[PDB]
């Protein structure tokens, strides 16, 4: 349906001939698409969740929740109950990091060993 | 080491108590989505299927409390599966120094994984004595990570 044409003319237009060439066998930077290919997104996915194994701060909203506590404080009244239920992200994010982890070592070994 | 002492016990228990709903006892795949999604980011429901397969060995597709204070806690802080993290940076470092090159660093992490914004990866910089060339040893790096 599509093709692509070019134009040649002139003669002598290189005459000289210092083409690089290969003399030896050495290491190359490459994909192999069948099977290496796919390793890319585990070992990232690998490193990063262990990143957040680490972490103790994050560029997410942790002391947010104590400032409105110190708006509690702020009005006179004063409340038995106090703050109900707050959700805890930081203890959250622990949770699912080591989760997401010690999947991501597995992904690893069956991305390291594919059909 | 399951603990050091019985005061990690309670960050482990209302680890646990964020996700049970109603005292059923056990994390099903419907309580473990509930909670991220009540928080903003949703695994995909084939993601979550995947979690609760590597988690679990029972088989029952329900989450035991000791089960997953097992898999919280299991050494404590350690060099921890080094093998594995190392040999995964050493299929795509820079060149036979051992270094990965900060641009392709913050490629990867932002279009790969966990995909990471542009901030969060300049923290992984400012946890490692690097100045000048920002070129970043990934076995020391590792080192300082999984340090004790
Ligand atoms: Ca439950
Ligand atoms: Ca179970």
């Amino acid at each position: 349906m599509s093709y692509y044409h070019h134009h040649h003319h002139h003669d002598y237009d290189i005459p000289t001939t210092e083409n690089l060439y290969f003399q030896g066998a050495m290491g190359i930077l490459g994909s192999g698409q069948k099977h290496f290919e796919k390793r890319r997104n585990p070992a990232a996915g690998l490193i990063q969740s262990a990143w957040r194994f680490y972490a103790t701060n994050l560029s997410r909203t942790d002391l947010h929740s104590t400032w409105q506590y110190y708006e509690r404080t702020v009005t006179v009244p004063m409340y038995r109950g106090l703050e109900d239920l707050t959700p805890g992200l930081k203890v959250s994010i622990r949770a699912v990091c080591v989760m997401r982890f010690l999947v991501s070592k597995r992904k690893f070994k069956e991305s390291l060993r594919l059909d | 080491a399951d603990q050091l002492t019985e005061e990690q016990i309670a960050e482990f228990k209302e680890a646990f108590s964020l996700f049970d709903k109603d005292g059923d006892g056990t994390i099903t795949t419907k309580e473990l989505g509930t909670v991220m999604r009540s928080l903003g980011q949703n695994p995909t429901e084939a993601e979550l299927q995947d979690m609760i397969n590597e988690v679990d060995a029972d088989g029952n597709g329900t989450i035991d409390f000791p089960e997953f204070l097992t898999m919280m806690a299991r050494k404590m802080k350690d060099t921890d599966s080094e093998e594995e993290i190392r040999e995964a940076f050493r299929v795509f470092d820079k060149d036979g120094n051992g270094y990965i090159s900060a641009a392709e660093l913050r490629h990867v992490m932002t279009n790969l994984g966990e995909k990471l914004t542009d901030e969060e990866v300049d923290e992984m910089i400012r946890e490692a004595d690097i100045d000048g060339d920002g070129q970043v040893n990934y076995e020391e790096f590792v080192q300082m990570m999984t340090a004790k």
